[PDB]
């Protein structure tokens, strides 16, 4: 049969659809253009479109409720939060009934699923299997679930959060965060206000309000979670240890009875300690490997002798922006990686029956008998000064780090008011369809200046951080040669006297912040690649890219507006254009005194002086004269 | 430089770059094996293996037959049908034994499954062989046309709708002394041609009529039930649960397989599965699984089997000779293979006619001594895991066990021992004990090496990575229907592709970009920017023009895909439906359209 | 009937019932009973199983806010919605757990509480006669069975009710419920020994079935049912012979030998139109998209040579029909000058049937078809193909191709779509990888053919399948876009296509091809076996010194194809998603080895290289830029010279290659029988200079690798 030939044949006959025969009573025999839409019923393809175009309008309010399973999953899918994508290597009786029920779930996952996976088995989950797990990885992913309707608190976080993520990685981390602070803003109230009206408690909400130096809370951040202290008092001793594989590490070590309460986001602790020692925990989690985790952190904050020598491999880690990190972070994040060793090396011992309180699983799964030490699963507020590091580095006057760029959650959520990341060094977050938006209105509001650095110190605007996000789209491989190019013809603008256009300027500029390269070629269309697809952007012209309406005078850009240009009075009235060839000038529009029209291959040829006709674009034809005078940078 | 893309192996291991040695993603544009001469061959071939066994004449269908069970031990290793129905018969007491109550759990499933599946259940399938066409139809086709005859006939009792009415239809007609074959042509057939016409494939290179396919229904069942319970079998299964099988057996080998005992797996592939398993032995174990059960249960589970050792097969369409000397072509149909003169044919052909000659039956041949592939897959794979579970250490009485996994000629199997010595005789009881079964392991297709990286089903496990290369890439290109059941379709087919036969997310998303441009060229329907001028672009340039909120478009409309990995379980209408413009909503999904796992959407006006 | 039990269940049941159904065969638009019967089983069972969790030692929690806990689990688990083998794998899991007898049929749940498996039912049926059915079905002690009824009537063994009375009493309500809704609905009253006999043919067939040994099934059945191991295995293994056995020779670094290629007269060119050396006429800026009509743009790209000289035969056919090749292609050029001289492109030209296209094409060749009984006496009559395996050497022109098909060109071949944004960090790691892939092939020789190949099937299926009746001429157009942004129309030749009356998509229809080249035939006549050679043209380029002129040839063939070749040629943009797959799968197992994403550590590390190549030196390295572009060519080149050989050897080879990444690795491979393995091997290569090609990079592999 192969429907799809059939189908292609089909639509390429004129009234391929059948339709009612009421269709005259509703839609014309002709549109504006005189194109037939229907005949004798059977019916073009071009009707299909005029009655989305015009036709009667109708309420659709009852559709989310006709079809409400499709749009409940649109709507887990809009508020989804998505985690770190995870590359994960594959390498009678008295039996209570709890135990039954953990070795039992334990035992179904060997021999069940393959790839480990975390968890998750409802529908909510396996509706988007297709995205949470593949053949060597994981995505770990929170439906989109109610929780709460802030939706002026979620936007702040995420917007702290994405701030944080940037400057962690800039040059000067406070600075870049400084900047990013002052300039976004979310639902429309500027960012500086919300921050200090909001009694917000996240963690990278609170390191951008300790850079603006107002006071935040005194817990202890640490690996996620928060170590409120509670009683007891103690100073840092700041010594060293060494390690499984003798790596010796300046820690700074605790004393004194200490009590902290640990809360996180899925689940909670007591602990209690004294001198490098964990003298009593309780924990009450959510999930098995909730609790695992739980137990993990507070025993590498712990700092006891067992945890340290536990160590087995290299305790080298990297942050983003290649930094080595803290030991304890480096601690933490290698017996997260690995968790058997840790437990099994900690100790057991056996426990007393108490109310409500299960013995910790000394692995795997829990008991009732034994425990490892001091630990037990159970069941069921101040402001001090800070002053931030260079790294994003919150700090007390005692000096213990509280909060950093790396207690910041990967949890990238979906913002629900608009947030306006007003600034470059962040058109990045948004789709690559937006930096060249913003780029040109970038370019735009700064005319003034761009203008004077162009005709005064062009290397130094071409050595522009904020053209730095543009050259990301730009092919690679072509990436040089357009610089050139483009530089070139600004050099030809600034030797021929009278020529200057500025939408040229504002068009080709940010092409021209790459180390130049030196070629021959004659560009039509300098190509800029966007979710996937190359766009082009005509040298000569108005592409859908870059279209500039003299009529207004505004800029659209991929459909969205940039802004409005006036002319400088230096613009060339002339008519002569100068930056639209390598070693050209266009004199004007078509003269065929001089002859035929020269395809741009051919122009090449010209010797110095020649003036010939040559096919420059959608069919149009345009007088050009090569320049006696060569120009380049 | 001279490129050589196998050299590519130098640094990375075979088995992560082992799709580079796979030619093909889809069915070549070639015919590998069929017609005549591959049919004889394979009769010979068959009765070859067989040769040994005792003859003789089928009384009602007046054929020969060899019947080879309980015949010589084989004394060379080369293959051999000579199964023993004692060593079958011990070897599934021993599964029985093994896993307890399987057998009767099994079959009390399978009774309760035969007592309600429909007649229309039969017609859920692939090409069927038409005993009144003598051709091959479509199941629904064949189905029908076999009812018609059987009510003309006076056979009726299939209009209750259950199969086992329509098999118990099946068995009268079998009774009948002539049959009418009536065809939109007058025809009668006597009780012996009807009998031949039921008890015949034609050309998995055969396809069996509509008589067999009821009963070989119930025995696969059965089969797979038994199978599903079985965590030697990989054949029920598939996709990601199948990766998990592999990784399973390895850990249970390797438990505690570090005190010195060595542990070797044979990727092996039986030679010749379909040509050495005896339907007869299929009976003498669906006897045994079918024990202290009603005997109708027994009955009706017997009787494919009994149909298939008397099987007659159809040679084919025939030879072609051609004069090179006249410029002739001319064609000699397989019928009369048994009287035309053998020298036309060249010396190969020649033999095969010859040694075929003496099993001719009106124009098909007796192909009792072994089974065609296609059918029985899933209780040929009951006898392989019983043949796996008598490794099991309590019925080897030795130092050496073995024990893997099987898939119906592919198998997988781990023979931990002491010393290589141990390893040397596990693997020769393992090939001598799967001898008696008639089960023939290649020894030209097989390999031995240490634990940790084997091959099964195209499952290519390394050191805890398995890669799956299983099955092919799906078609992506429109279905062909309409406007918005294509898209539907289109990004249906990547995403449970995704899911079950492991693609790759940047491959998935090319997948996606692909199939998006075959929509847009299909359908004349290009984004709105794009300068493409067709017939149907001036419509979705205005269009374009009076939308404000342009992204709300359907891609049908000349509007932006939205489609990524995230996004590929929502349809179009719905995903795109906030950003819609109301009045554009409103004149899509308007009720007064003159126009209006598959195809989940939403009804819009491009239907 | 049919849209009740749909709304008032979630789906999730829904689809369950339907599923049973299609298990069963049934159909849920023909009936409504079962239907909604297995839909409120399926809800009922989930209610109860929902009922609460369990707790430390005390159990009989009655917790619902929805927030999980470790030491809160479900007391019950679910296996009424589990699937068949996973179900079957809990059972025996629950049972090897804890000792408790297997039950007969699959139950419902395991409450964990009382241990005991539980199997529930409900129907409007008499609540006693189906518990007692139900104990009579599923028979056996030490379970529990529980009934409910839409009445308000329950009922289970040992009035033990295992749950709280408040459940209970909501399932009650819940019932009650539903069945007040179907009966305001006219659904509520709507819901209200096998024999199987062996005889006569049957009978005679069964009895006819057996081991040799027997007589009559009934015999045959009272034997199996007597049976008892009494190890008859052991005997008859004490009794085979000690020949049959698998010895495992061991296989070293010095077993592996090199394949051995076939010896005769050199591989010819096969493929159906000229991979590297081909020329094109190509027109920058054709104007504006549209799939530009094709005659057209092969006018106005022949309008760009002005070099055409008196066709003259540089290399004959040696077995055919040169003077009608020749006379092809001085009728083309005059018919395409007859369009110029017409007013307005024909859009298909249809050439005039004439000797020459007849005896070019094969129409007057092919042999007439005669039934056997007129040709009997003919004495040349033989089996078709009775035996042709003529074995011909490798060449190194297939190696030329593929070298010059793994090249970069100054194009951009394919033009991909747009996809949406990229929030989720797996989409952006995807969207890395395809954009980088797509940058290193997008230009390529490779993707060339892809286009020209899918172009050229495309436009010679459309004409055979609407004018089937016609030598329609078919320009052998494709469209780039430079370097510089300018799109192009390239043209490589003509195909004058022959009569297609196609019914079966295997039929072939004969078509003449000609293509445009500047090679000389004289330098490798032996690749040129097929094709008759012209000198149609003298063409001007640009040299070192100066500006030389070099003869433009034509090389004209009768090829043949069908529409299945035709389909798989149309989809040959499917080499690009199996290259991308085949390096997407190189990065994954190097990322899952490593435990992080190696995307970068791959395509952006200028250092990293990988062995593909070879040359005097020894073997060369290239960059991942070149494996994406191996990759593809290679697969390019599977789709172009698909063959039965090829698929052979490459299936056979995988297995030699495995064993010799057993040894590279230290594990002891060993074969049972490599002599054979060599054999099968060995088959396979007969004539096809694809196949010849790969057997010799597996010689130099194996060379390389184990010394």
């Amino acid at each position: 049969k192969n429907p799809a030939l059939r189908m292609k044949w089909m639509m390429a006959m004129k009234y391929p659809i059948t339709a009612d025969k009421r269709i005259i009573e509703m839609i014309p025999e002709r549109n504006e253009q005189g194109q037939t839409l229907w005949s004798k019923v059977m019916v073009s393809p071009l009707a299909v479109t005029w009655w989305n175009r015009n036709g009667p309008t109708t309420s659709t309010v009852h559709y989310p409720k006709v079809y409400k399973t499709y749009f409940e999953k649109v709507e887990r899918l809009k508020h989804g939060t998505f985690g770190p994508v995870h590359f994960r290597n594959q390498v009678d009786c008295k039996i209570a009934p709890l135990m039954v029920a953990y070795m039992l779930e334990r035992e179904l996952v060997r021999k069940t699923r393959f790839l480990p996976v975390a968890g998750g088995t409802s529908s909510v989950y396996i509706e988007v299997l297709h995205l949470t797990q593949g053949t060597c990885w994981e995505q770990m992913y929170t439906p989109g679930g109610e929780v709460r309707n802030d939706d002026v608190d979620q936007s702040l976080i995420i917007a702290a959060r994405n701030i944080v993520r940037r400057a962690t990685v800039s040059a000067d981390p406070l600075a870049s965060l400084l900047e990013m602070c002052h300039s976004t803003q979310i639902g429309g109230i500027r960012m500086v206000d919300i921050l200090r009206q909001n009694p917000t408690e996240e963690q990278a909400v609170d390191i951008c309000k300790a850079a603006m130096g107002l006071r935040i809370s005194s817990s202890f951040s640490f690996g996620g979670f928060t170590f409120k202290r509670t009683s007891g008092s103690s100073v840092t001793k700041e010594e060293e240890v060494l390690t499984g594989n003798l790596q010796t590490l300046k820690i700074r070590v605790h004393e004194g009875y200490e009590e902290f309460t640990m809360v996180g986001q899925r689940a909670t602790a007591i602990l209690r300690k004294a001198t490098r020692r964990l003298i009593q925990l309780i924990v009450s989690g959510r999930n098995e490997q909730s609790i695992a985790e739980a137990i993990i952190v507070a025993m590498v904050f712990s700092q006891e002798d067992c945890m340290i020598k536990a160590v087995r491999g290299d305790l080298n880690f990297v942050n983003r922006a290649n930094q080595r990190l803290n030991p304890m972070h480096q601690l933490l994040r290698h017996f997260q990686k690995d968790a058997k060793v840790l437990f099994q090396n900690w100790g057991t011992e056996p426990i007393d029956n108490v109310m409500g309180m299960i013995g910790i699983l000394p692995d795997m799964t829990p008991s009732t008998e034994m425990s490892l030490r001091g630990v037990r699963v159970s069941k069921m507020t101040e402001r001090v000064v800070v002053s931030i590091d260079r790294f994003l580095r919150v700090r007390d006057q005692r000096g213990n780090v509280l909060l950093s760029p790396e207690e910041v959650s990967e949890t990238q959520g979906t913002e629900k008011l608009t947030i306006t990341y007003s600034s470059s060094m962040m058109w990045e977050i948004n789709g690559p369809e937006s930096v060249l938006v913003n780029t040109y209105q970038w370019i735009i509001r700064n005319w003034e200046t761009v203008k004077i650095q162009w005709s005064q110190d062009p290397t130094m605007l071409y050595n522009k951080m904020e053209f730095e996000p543009f050259q990301s789209l730009v092919p690679k491989a072509a990436r040089g040669q357009y610089s050139g190019f483009v530089r070139t013809l600004f050099q030809q603008m600034r030797d021929v006297l009278g020529t200057f256009d500025t939408v040229q300027i504002i068009k080709l500029l940010p092409f021209a912040a790459a180390p130049p390269k030196q070629s021959r070629m004659q560009f039509s269309s300098l190509t800029v690649n966007v979710r996937g697809s190359g766009m082009r952007i005509l040298i000569r012209g108005n592409s859908p890219v870059f279209n500039y309406n003299k009529a207004t005078k505004r800029l659209t850009v991929l459909g969205k507006d940039a802004g409005a240009l006036t002319e400088d009075p230096d613009e060339g009235t002339a008519g002569v254009e100068s930056a639209v060839l390598r070693g050209f000038l266009i004199l004007g529009k078509e003269d065929k005194r001089y002859g035929p029209a020269l395809s741009i291959n051919e122009l090449s040829n010209l010797a110095k002086g020649e003036k010939a006709n040559v096919l420059i674009g959608q069919g149009d034809v345009v007088l050009v004269m090569k320049r006696k005078r060569d120009s380049s940078i | 430089m001279d490129v050589n893309p196998t050299l590519l192996f130098l640094k990375v291991p075979v088995q992560n770059a082992i799709s580079t040695t796979f030619p093909y993603t889809g069915d070549p544009p070639y015919s590998h094996g069929t017609g005549t001469g591959y049919t004889m061959d394979t009769v010979n071939r068959t009765h070859q293996y067989s040769e040994k066994g005792k003859w003789t004449k089928n009384t009602e269908t007046g054929a020969p037959q060899l019947n080879p069970i309980d015949g010589p031990l084989p004394e060379d290793n080369e293959p051999s049908g000579y199964a023993q129905t004692d060593c079958v018969l011990e070897a599934m007491a021993f599964l029985e034994e093994s896993h307890p109550g399987i057998f009767e759990n099994s079959c009390l499933e399978t009774m309760e499954i035969v007592q309600q599946t429909r007649v229309d259940k039969l017609t859920q399938g692939r090409q069927t062989y038409d005993w009144t066409l003598n051709r091959n139809q479509p199941a629904a086709t064949a189905l029908a046309n076999t009812i018609e005859i059987f009510r003309s006939n006076g056979l009726t009792a299939n209009e209750s709708g259950r199969l086992i009415d329509f098999l118990k239809d099946v068995m009268e007609s079998m009774d009948k002394e002539e049959m009418e074959i009536t065809t939109h042509k007058k025809q009668r057939l006597n009780k012996k041609s009807y009998l031949i016409r039921a008890l015949t494939l034609n050309t998995a290179i055969a396809t069996p009529g509509m008589q067999i396919r009821g009963f070989v229904y119930f025995v696969e069942t059965l089969a797979r039930s038994i199978c599903e319970k079985l965590e030697q079998s990989g054949l029920p299964v598939g996709g990601n649960e199948k990766k998990a099988k592999l990784a399973n057996v390895v850990r249970k080998m390797m438990t505690n397989s570090q005190d010195t005992e060595l542990s070797f797996t044979i990727t092996g592939d039986n030679t010749k599965w379909n040509e050495n398993q005896n339907p007869r032995m299929f009976l003498a174990m669906i006897t045994y699984i079918t024990r202290n059960q009603p005997e109708w249960f027994r009955n009706v589970l017997s009787i494919a089997p009994i149909m298939f050792s008397n099987k007659m097969a159809r040679l084919g369409r025939g030879y072609m000779f051609e004069s090179k000397s006249m410029k002739l072509r001319t064609q000699i149909p397989a019928e009369m293979l048994a009287n035309i003169d053998l020298k036309y044919f060249n010396e190969l052909t020649k033999k095969k006619i010859e040694k075929i000659r003496p099993l001719l039956i009106d124009g098909t041949a007796s192909l009792s001594p072994g089974m065609m592939m296609g059918m029985f897959n899933m209780l040929s794979t009951v006898l392989g895991v019983s043949i796996l579970n008598l490794g099991q250490k309590r019925y080897t009485k030795t130092t050496y066990w073995w024990d893997g996994l099987q898939s119906s000629d592919d198998f997988a199997l781990i023979v931990n021992a002491p010393n290589h010595e141990g390893i040397q005789a596990g693997v020769d009881r393992f090939y001598r004990t799967c001898k008696l079964v008639g089960i023939n392991m290649s020894k030209k297709k097989s390999y031995i090496n240490r634990t940790g990286t084997f091959e099964f089903t195209s499952f290519f496990y390394r050191y805890g990575f398995v890669a799956n290369f299983s099955m092919e890439l799906p078609s992506f290109g429109v279905s062909g229907i309409n406007e918005s059941a294509d898209m539907s379709i289109g990004v249906t087919v990547i995403k449970n592709n995704m899911i079950n036969n492991d693609l790759g997310p940047a491959t998935a998303q090319m997948a996606l970009q692909l199939f998006i441009k075959d929509y847009r060229y299909t359908y004349r329907c290009h984004r709105g920017d794009t300068q493409i001028q067709t017939r149907r672009s001036f419509e979705l340039e205005k269009l374009w023009e009076q939308t404000r909120s342009k992204a709300g478009l359907l891609v049908s409309d000349g509007g932006p895909n939205l489609y990524n990995i995230r996004n590929l379980h929502i349809p179009e209408v719905c995903l795109k439906w906030e950003l819609m413009d109301e009045d554009y909503q409103g004149r899509l999904c308007n009720p007064l359209n003159p126009f209006v796992m598959e195809y989940d959407a939403v009804a819009t006006t491009h239907s | 009937m049919e849209d009740f039990v749909r709304q008032c269940f979630n789906p999730m049941i829904v689809e369950l019932a339907e599923k049973a159904m299609k298990e069963y065969g049934e159909d849920p638009k023909i009936e409504t009973n079962k239907f909604a019967a297995i839909c409120t089983h399926l809800e009922v069972c989930f209610m109860y199983s929902d009922f609460h969790f369990i707790d430390e030692r005390s159990e009989s929690i009655i917790v619902e806010s929805g927030d999980p806990n470790a030491l809160l689990k479900h007391r019950f688990e679910i296996i009424e919605g589990r699937d068949r083998t996973m179900a079957w794998t809990v059972v025996n899991s629950i049972c090897n757990t804890t000792g408790v007898e297997k039950p007969k049929f699959l139950p419902d749940l395991y409450d964990y509480k009382e241990n005991r498996f539980i199997e529930i039912g409900v129907t409007r049926r008499e609540v006693h006669t189906y518990y007692l059915e139900k104990a009579n079905k599923i028979k056996s002690e030490k379970t529990h069975i529980h009934i409910f009824s839409f009445t308000g009537e329950e009922m289970a063994t040992k009035a033990d009710y295992t749950l709280d009375e408040e459940s209970r009493a909501r399932i009650k309500t819940r019932l009650f419920t539903i069945r007040q809704e179907m009966a305001t609905r006219g659904l509520w009253d709507s819901f209200r020994e096998e024999k199987f006999e062996i005889t006569g043919t049957m009978r005679r067939l069964a009895d006819q079935s057996l081991p040799p040994n027997f007589s009559s099934l009934e015999n045959f059945r009272a034997y199996v049912d007597g049976f008892e191991p009494n190890g008859c295995i052991e005997g008859k293994l004490s009794q085979m012979s000690k020949e049959v056995n698998a010895r495992i020779e061991p296989f070293l670094k010095t077993t592996p030998r090199p394949l051995k290629l076939p010896d005769g007269p050199p591989c010819s060119q096969r493929s159906k139109f000229l991979l590297m050396d081909a020329l094109k006429l190509s027109i920058e800026d054709p104007s504006h998209e549209g799939e530009g009509i094709p005659l057209y743009d092969a006018i106005k790209c022949m309008k760009t040579f002005f070099g055409w000289k008196e066709p003259n035969i540089v290399k004959p056919h040696e077995k055919g029909i040169n003077p009608n090749y020749l006379l092809t292609w001085k009728q083309v050029l005059a018919e395409l000058q007859d369009i110029e001289n017409e007013e307005k492109i024909p859009k298909t030209k249809n050439m005039k049937k004439t000797s020459q296209l007849r005896w070019a094409l094969g129409e007057n060749m092919a042999p007439e078809k005669v039934d056997f009984e007129d040709c009997k006496d003919v004495s040349d009559l033989k089996q078709y193909d009775s035996d042709e395996p003529e074995s011909r050497s490798l060449a190194s022109w297939i190696q030329s191709e593929f070298n010059k098909a793994c090249e970069l060109t100054d194009s951009s071949w394919i033009e991909l779509d747009e996809i949406g944004e990229d929030v989720a960090p797996i989409e952006h790691i995807a969207s890395m990888r395809r954009n980088y892939f797509t940058a290193e092939v997008s230009h390529c020789r490779a993707t060339e053919y892809i286009m020209k190949g899918v172009y050229i099937n495309t436009a010679l299926l459309n004409a055979s399948c609407a004018a089937m009746d016609d030598f329609q001429l078919i320009p052998m157009i494709s469209k780039c876009r430079t370097k510089e942004g300018r799109r192009k129309t390239n043209l490589y030749g003509f195909i004058i296509k022959g009569r297609s009356h196609l019914r079966n998509d295997t039929d072939v229809v004969n078509f003449v091809s000609m293509e445009f080249s500047l090679t000389d035939p004289r330098l490798e006549p032996h690749k040129w076996e097929k094709y008759c050679v012209l000198e149609i043209g003298n063409m001007l380029l640009r040299t070192a010194v100066g500006r030389v002129s070099r003869p433009m040839f034509l090389y004209v063939r009768t090829n043949g194809t069908s529409k299945i070749k035709m389909k798989w040629g149309m989809e040959m943009r499917r080499c690009l998603l199996q290259s991308l797959q085949q390096i997407e799968s190189m990065i994954e197992a190097e990322s899952s080895v490593k435990e992080k994403d190696m995307t970068k550590e791959f395509f952006e590390n200028k250092s990293e290289t990988w062995p593909i190549g070879e040359s005097p030196k020894g073997v060369e390295e290239g960059s991942i830029g070149k494996v994406c572009r191996t990759l593809l060519a290679k697969s390019v080149f599977n789709s172009l010279y698909a063959s039965s050989q090829l698929e052979g050897f490459s299936a056979e080879s995988r297995k030699l290659l495995l064993i010799a990444q057993a040894l590279r690795d230290n594990l002891e491979p060993g074969t049972f029988d490599l002599g054979g393995l060599y054999e099968a091997i060995e088959e396979c290569l007969i004539n096809d200079p694809w196949v010849l090609l790969n057997a010799s990079w597996f010689n130099s592999f194996l060379a390389h690798a184990l010394k």
